[PDB]
């Protein structure tokens, strides 16, 4: 398998600089473009640029000279996108792309193989861990909830039962407020099995090093 | 830079049913006997996969339901029939020229019969409360269309301060949408107050679907 | 007198061929009347070159003292026909006994080319009888237990189109023709062109073998309807001049023309009148190498079948500065035989056991852990036979008819190849 | 046959006064080792002495001549070969090769070369033996490299090319629509040229081949079985084409029955009908297995004269060669010639001496009775090769014509592997550009009997 790795979402303060990784591995590194693509959260895809990883040679789109800096290590098999002077304007995801095979050339080349994305949030805020609070609630069915509150930046995860519930389960998007993000989850269950068979919300934010269990306890 | 318009911003199409996407270009896209423009499709949250390239060539890996054609500078993309797993935003992009360009994208929706939504409300919950705050939840789950209006009734007052709402991206297997609405007071706000209501108004209905508690309870 | 036999206490086979001629049938088992064919002069060239290199071994008192070296050499016009030479080197007394376990020669310089040397090297093999090759680059000879006492001092294909494919990946273009000679030369350069570009951006749009009725009018017809730019040219001097010479007939133009080193420094086709019209040569070339004396001896020069030259009349500067390429390898070639029957007689550095009972197989031993200078270099093999010498250029053809380099080519290094691109003058 | 009872002992050996050179794949390797008996090999040399008893036994074919032959070991190797090649082109009279610029009026002490069988072997010395324009047969070697006789300027076979093998294999493949095909090839000259051959033909007919390997045949091949196995599993075909020498052939489904894969096996002819291969623990497994051979007369009288010849072996065994342990073959060996491996293949080698021994009459001017010749007669290679051009001579039942190729008319059968029986079922034919199968006939060793897709 052809594999893009991105390096972890990064928080960044305005004005520093920040490096972004992708590892490759299952092909020949230095015998296609690697390029880059912007995706603000109003989801326009954006082309920063391209480098040659054979011999270094890059080509950018002329609003990212001097902004977006491509280089590679061949050694390690990885690419690298630094971004200078950072505003909030730089706030979105960020994709390494593989040129594809059969264009004639390295310009009209096709994107068949991306990383997973890497999420960059430009702010002067500060690290946050999550309040994770329950949600307790007569028909056959049974909706139970977890409140996970006041936490920066994004990410969290939420999985019930460790991954065991999945149907029936409404995890919403982050809302951002003062700087704080407040999300929530439902997950629906027969009524027969609530309270006996306990049920679990499990939430993590790896930014903040919080991982919490928190059982729905009845009223 | 060649500019890059799709047609419709947003479509949306029946299970079974035909989906026509258009693409149209500034300029031509042509160029080595070829059409310089490739479809993507991108489920949320997720990096864009490609579909088809040179216009009208399927890659490996894709169901033969998707197709492409056209050239020099009007493009199409066709889904048919369309299945349930297929709502995504699907991006044209064009490789004739430095910069690639993308367009701005087109959202593809499963339309399915209405559904009317499946509301539930929660109190603060006692460990919120310990913190000098609370939220009250509503959840509005598995309904369509999108389109719904969330309004809240303290003591039987509408309440429009301190309301985030959020909704799910289209459900993969029933096609439907779920919404949560939070009301955040301060703890003694929510202490001051005794009924809090949670109401639902949908297509589906003429009649509001609504929720209450009174705290003392 | 003659310039293909010099006696010696030893002797050195040299396996030329000075003239060309094309496959033919034949229905008499002998030799072909290769002097009245069509000369080549840069063959002749490297013919002398070995002449020099011997006798400037034998004008020296540290190498070899008071043991002369000799040779028997052949102008092989034709593989199938070039066995009564063979033949010669290999025999004892004008006789072969083909079951025995001292013949003339002691080692053999050449052959130039891949068929040639599949023709005849497995009667050279059987008795480890050293071939030190100074132009045979087919991959197929890296395989040292099929030919265990095969040397050379050119590289392998492989790391040629490594080099070609460097130039490839440098700049923009991705469709690729490529047109290789029908023969043992080229179809080995297609095969590992097609390896090591199969895992990348660089797709081979097209690719014919090219021999003698090659239609260059559909040939062309078909390169240009696939809008291919890039044209790999992977063959030999005559195969490479019908291509290029048809190109500008059927005025193919706007190309990106690529060159291995067997004809990247041609030195007709830079001057041909109408070559400016199709395009931009580039190439991987072989490094000019200066041998001191050289010269000299060529001044000094000009003044059994298959052992003449029929070639008077030859303007001294015409050889003088004709196509270069090649001189060291044949160069180092007499040279790393010169040093291993020196070791293998254990000279000092003034004299040498005298009379001594020498093998073939002896001096394949010495051979193969060659270690010494030359000209500044260091002449190694490695397990293989290749050699651990010699450097690679990106050439660009230029307004003037030179051969300017433009690049390097880095067998070990993390950029494999670099170029200048400012120098290139495109058209 | 009463003259089955005048026969001579001598295997690799037949004194006469004109001599054919053989070359024989006898033993190999597991200066060079040479310890494994290759019984086919064995076989079909047999088949040449066979030829060449009954030739002579025949008052009406070489009538004033008698025929006999030098058989040497090849070894399938390079440095083995070239000796016994060179044996057969010294003088007549002295036993050694003289340095000369001009054969003509030379006299060599064999008159034409029958094998060897391997491709491999051929490019070894078909060059030193066309320099010398010596005729030589082969009744194996299949590269259609040798068809180039601007190349190759005496070479002749008694098999088909490659050429129309793989267009047999690509015609197969179209019938049964599959379109999405993996080939494996030996690395060497067979091996090399077949892949080559069918990845081109198979564009040509719009078969996509989605990988292509080769298997060493020199040192360890596992590690590039793994790799070549990994891309099949891969790419996820489920049709192999595996053109390849009969060793790494078993090197390869070694790997493949390890590793428990499954589907349609096309076999080129080298191991179509390989003992070796069939007799793997669990080969079964592996699924189809669809083969194309030559089209081969049986030779009824070869057991009947093997065992008559190992009696008589048996008798004169008490009283350096290309085969030692050979002096101890009894009656009881007399399956090396009943082998379905050298049953289905002697003809080739039958067809090869019989192909000179008409040449050779029709050369000496002969009749039924008599011939234009004695014991002064000088006899020249390149004159026999100037009548085998374009020979046209019935042998047996066969109408065998060689084009100015020195290729035969001789088509392929195409087989199945039917591993209940371990046996070989007929489904088809090859002859000229028409493939000729009758589907209905064919097995399909899946689980519900059904053809893959
Ligand atoms: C290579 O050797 C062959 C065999 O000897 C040479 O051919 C022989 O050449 C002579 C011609 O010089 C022929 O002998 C003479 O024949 C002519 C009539 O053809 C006759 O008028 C003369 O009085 C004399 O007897 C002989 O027939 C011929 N043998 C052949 C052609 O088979 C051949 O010329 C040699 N090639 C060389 C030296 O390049
Ligand atoms: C030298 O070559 C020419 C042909 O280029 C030929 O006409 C002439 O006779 C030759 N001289 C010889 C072979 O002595
Ligand atoms: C070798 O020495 C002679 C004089 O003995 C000289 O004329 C000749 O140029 C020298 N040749 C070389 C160095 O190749
Ligand atoms: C070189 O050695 C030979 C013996 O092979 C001898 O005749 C001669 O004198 C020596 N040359 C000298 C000593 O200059
Ligand atoms: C140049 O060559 C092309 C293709 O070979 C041909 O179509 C065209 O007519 C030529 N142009 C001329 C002769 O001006
Ligand atoms: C090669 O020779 C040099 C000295 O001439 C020596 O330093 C080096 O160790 C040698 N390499 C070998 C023997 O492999
Ligand atoms: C062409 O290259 C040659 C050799 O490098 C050089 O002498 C000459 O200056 C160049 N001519 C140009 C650049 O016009
Ligand atoms: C590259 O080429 C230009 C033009 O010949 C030359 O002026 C310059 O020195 C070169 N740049 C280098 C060697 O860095
Ligand atoms: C063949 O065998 C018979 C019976 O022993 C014998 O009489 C005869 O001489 C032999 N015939 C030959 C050798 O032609
Ligand atoms: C695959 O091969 C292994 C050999 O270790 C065997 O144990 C296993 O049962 C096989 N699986 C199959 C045939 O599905
Ligand atoms: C002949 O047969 C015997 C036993 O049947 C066996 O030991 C021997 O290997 C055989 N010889 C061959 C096949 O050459
Ligand atoms: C073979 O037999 C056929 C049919 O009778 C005949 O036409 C032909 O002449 C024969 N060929 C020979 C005897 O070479
Ligand atoms: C098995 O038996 C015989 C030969 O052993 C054969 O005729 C028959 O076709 C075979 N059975 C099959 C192929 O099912
Ligand atoms: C094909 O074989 C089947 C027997 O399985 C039979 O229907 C038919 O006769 C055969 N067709 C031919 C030989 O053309
Ligand atoms: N390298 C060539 C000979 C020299 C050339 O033509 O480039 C060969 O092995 O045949
Ligand atoms: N036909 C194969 C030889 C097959 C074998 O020797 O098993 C070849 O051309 O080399
Ligand atoms: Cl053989
Ligand atoms: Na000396």
């Amino acid at each position: 398998e052809v594999q893009l790795q991105q390096s972890g979402p990064e928080l960044v303060k305005p004005g520093a600089s920040m490096k972004i990784s992708c590892k490759a591995s299952g092909y020949s590194f230095t015998g296609y473009s690697m390029n880059w693509v912007k995706q603000s959260h109003g989801k326009n895809l954006e082309w920063i640029g391209l480098i040659n990883p054979y011999n270094g040679d890059t080509t950018y789109k002329q609003k990212f000279k001097g902004k977006a800096t491509l280089t590679v290590d061949r050694s390690s098999s990885t690419a690298y996108m630094e971004l200078l002077r950072l505003t909030s304007e730089d706030s979105a995801v960020y994709y390494c792309a593989r040129s594809g095979r059969g264009a004639p050339t390295t310009t009209t080349a096709w994107f068949t193989y991306w990383g997973q994305g890497t999420l960059v949030t430009v702010s002067a805020a500060k690290t946050t861990p999550p309040s994770v609070y329950p949600l307790a609630p007569t028909n056959s069915m049974v909706t139970l909830g977890c409140l996970v509150k006041g936490y920066f930046p994004e990410p969290v995860t939420v999985t019930w039962n460790s991954g065991s519930l999945s149907s029936g389960v409404h995890t919403f998007p982050a809302v951002l407020q003062s700087d704080l993000y407040t999300l929530s989850s439902s997950v629906t269950v027969p009524s027969s099995t609530w309270p006996s068979e306990t049920v679990t919300c499990n939430v993590a934010h790896p930014a903040s090093s919080t991982k919490v269990d928190k059982k729905i306890v009845p009223r | 830079d060649i500019v890059l318009t799709q047609s419709p911003a947003s479509l949306a199409v029946s299970l079974g049913q035909r989906a026509t996407i258009s693409c149209r270009a500034s300029e031509s896209v042509d160029s080595y006997g070829n059409s310089f423009m490739h479809w993507y499709q991108q489920k949320p949250g997720q990096p864009p996969i490609l579909l088809i390239s040179r216009a009208s060539n399927l890659e490996s890996g894709i169901p033969a339901r998707f197709s492409g054609s056209g050239s020099r500078t009007d493009f199409t993309l066709t889904i048919n029939p369309v299945e349930a797993d297929d709502f995504a935003t699907y991006y044209c992009q064009q490789t004739n020229e430095d910069p690639r360009t993308f367009g701005g994208g087109t959202k593809l929706e499963i339309k399915r019969a209405d559904a009317a939504p499946t509301v539930s409300i929660f109190p603060p919950s006692s460990e919120q409360l310990t913190s000098g705050g609370a939220s009250v939840v509503c959840f509005l789950n598995n309904f369509y269309p999108k389109d719904i209006n969330v309004k809240w009734k303290i003591d039987g007052s509408e309440r429009q301060n301190g309301v985030l709402n959020s909704w799910t991206d289209q459900d993969s297997k029933d096609s439907t949408y779920s919404m949560s609405s939070t009301l955040t007071l301060t703890k003694d706000e929510y202490e001051r107050h005794n009924s809090y209501t949670c109401e639902a108004t949908h297509k589906t209905s003429t009649s509001p679907i609504v929720k209450s508690f009174n705290r003392n309870e | 007198t003659s310039e293909f036999h010099l006696r010696g206490d030893y002797l050195i086979g040299g396996l030329f061929n000075i003239h060309y001629v094309a496959a033919a049938n034949f229905q008499r088992p002998q030799a072909i009347d290769c002097s009245s064919k069509l000369f080549i002069l840069p063959n002749y060239r490297r013919f002398q070159m070995m002449r020099f290199s011997v006798e400037e071994i034998n004008n020296s008192s540290s190498l070899l003292p008071n043991v002369s070296l000799g040779y028997q050499m052949f102008d092989h016009c034709s593989d199938i026909h070039s066995f009564p030479g063979i033949f010669k080197l290999l025999s004892v007394n004008d006789l072969i006994r083909p079951w025995e376990d001292l013949p003339n020669a002691i080692g053999v310089v050449g052959p130039f080319t891949s068929t040639h040397a599949l023709s005849i090297a497995p009667i050279f093999m059987t008795n480890l009888f050293p071939m030190v090759s100074y132009g045979c680059s087919g991959s197929v000879f890296s395989k040292e237990n099929l030919y265990p006492s095969f040397l050379r001092t050119v590289h392998s294909n492989k790391d040629v189109i490594n080099a070609i494919v460097g130039i490839i990946l440098n700049f923009n273009w991705r469709w690729v023709a490529f047109l290789y000679s029908d023969d043992d030369f080229g179809k080995d350069g297609l095969e590992q062109f097609k390896n090591k570009i199969e895992d990348s951006e660089i797709c081979l749009a097209f690719y014919k073998a090219i021999n003698v009725n090659t239609d260059y009018l559909q040939v062309f017809k078909q390169i240009e309807e696939q809008n291919i730019k890039v044209i790999v040219v992977f063959a030999p001097k005559v195969y490479a001049e019908a291509v290029v010479e048809s190109a500008v007939q059927l005025n193919v133009t706007n190309k990106v023309w690529i060159a291995d080193d067997g004809w990247s420094l041609n030195k007709k086709l830079p001057s041909m009148n109408g070559i400016q019209n199709i395009g931009t040569v580039l190439g991987v070339a072989q490094p000019v190498v200066t041998i001191p004396g050289f010269t000299d001896f060529i001044y000094s020069a000009i003044s059994f079948c298959n052992q003449k030259c029929n070639c008077s009349n030859l303007s001294v500067k015409s050889l003088l500065n004709a196509d270069p390429s090649f001189s060291f390898p044949v160069y180092a070639a007499v040279y790393a035989i010169a040093h291993a029957l020196h070791n293998t007689l254990r000279c000092g550095s003034d004299r040498c056991p005298k009379n001594i009972t020498v093998h073939p197989h002896m001096i394949l031993e010495e051979l193969k852990k060659s270690n010494f200078t030359l000209l500044n270099q260091t002449v190694q093999f490695d397990e293989n036979g290749d050699p651990k010498f010699g450097s690679l250029s990106v050439v660009f053809w230029n307004s003037s008819g030179n051969a300017e380099e433009v690049g390097s080519y880095h067998f070990q290094s993390s950029i494999h190849l670099s170029i200048n691109k400012t120098k290139i003058k495109w058209f | 046959p009463n003259w089955f009872n005048n026969i001579s002992t001598d295997l690799f050996s037949m004194p006469g006064d004109i001599k054919l050179g053989g070359l024989f794949p006898i033993k190999e390797q597991s200066s060079v080792s040479c310890d494994s008996l290759n019984k086919d090999g064995l076989g079909r040399a047999l088949v040449m002495k066979y030829a060449v008893e009954e030739i002579n036994a025949n008052s009406q074919l070489l009538p004033g001549v008698k025929l006999g032959y030098k058989i040497y070991n090849t070894c399938r190797h390079s440095a083995v070969i070239v000796r016994p090649a060179l044996s057969f082109l010294t003088e007549k009279s002295n036993g050694t090769l003289s340095v000369e610029c001009n054969y003509t009026d030379y006299e060599t002490d064999m008159v034409a070369v029958i094998g060897p069988q391997s491709s491999e072997m051929v490019t070894v010395i078909g060059k030193l033996l066309g320099f010398f324009l010596m005729p030589q047969i082969s009744f194996g070697a299949t590269s259609d490299k040798f068809s180039d006789s601007l190349v190759y300027p005496s070479f002749f076979r008694t098999v088909p090319s490659d050429i129309r093998q793989v267009d047999a294999m690509v015609q197969l493949i179209k019938k049964f629509n599959w379109n999405w095909v993996a080939v494996v090839g030996s690395e060497e000259e067979y091996g090399q040229q077949g892949v080559q051959q069918f990845s081109k033909k198979a564009e040509d007919m719009g078969v996509c081949v989605a990988y292509q390997g080769l298997i060493p045949i020199y040192d360890d091949p596992k590690p590039a079985i793994q790799t070549i196995i990994n891309n099949i599993q891969t790419t996820e075909v489920k049709v192999v084409v595996v053109f390849s020498l009969v060793s790494p052939a078993v090197s390869f489904f070694e790997e493949v029955i390890k590793k428990n894969l499954t589907g349609v096996w096309i076999a080129s002819s080298s191991w179509a009908i390989s003992d070796k291969v069939y007799s793997l623990p669990n080969i079964d497994s592996i699924g189809t297995v669809i083969g194309f051979i030559d089209e081969t007369e049986t030779l009824e009288l070869l057991s009947p004269f093997t065992e008559v010849l190992f009696k008589k072996i048996h008798e004169a065994s008490p009283t350096y060669n290309p085969c030692p342990e050979c002096w101890s073959l009894s009656p009881a060996n007399v399956s090396l010639v009943k082998e379905e491996s050298v049953q289905r293949t002697a003809f080739s080698v039958y067809a090869a001496v019989y192909t000179v021994a008409h040449a050779l009459h029709k050369l000496l001017e002969c009749n039924s009775a008599a011939c234009k010749w004695s014991s002064s007669t000088r006899l020249y290679p390149w004159k026999l090769l100037e009548v085998l051009k374009e020979f046209s001579v019935n042998i047996s039942n066969t109408s065998l014509k060689f084009d100015q190729n020195g290729n035969p008319n001789i088509g392929y059968s195409v087989i199945q592997r039917i591993w209940e029986n371990q046996s070989l079922s007929s489904v088809g034919s090859y002859r000229s550009a028409n493939l000729s199968i009758n589907e209905t006939l064919f097995k399909w060793y899946t689980n519900n009997s059904e053809k893959p897709e």
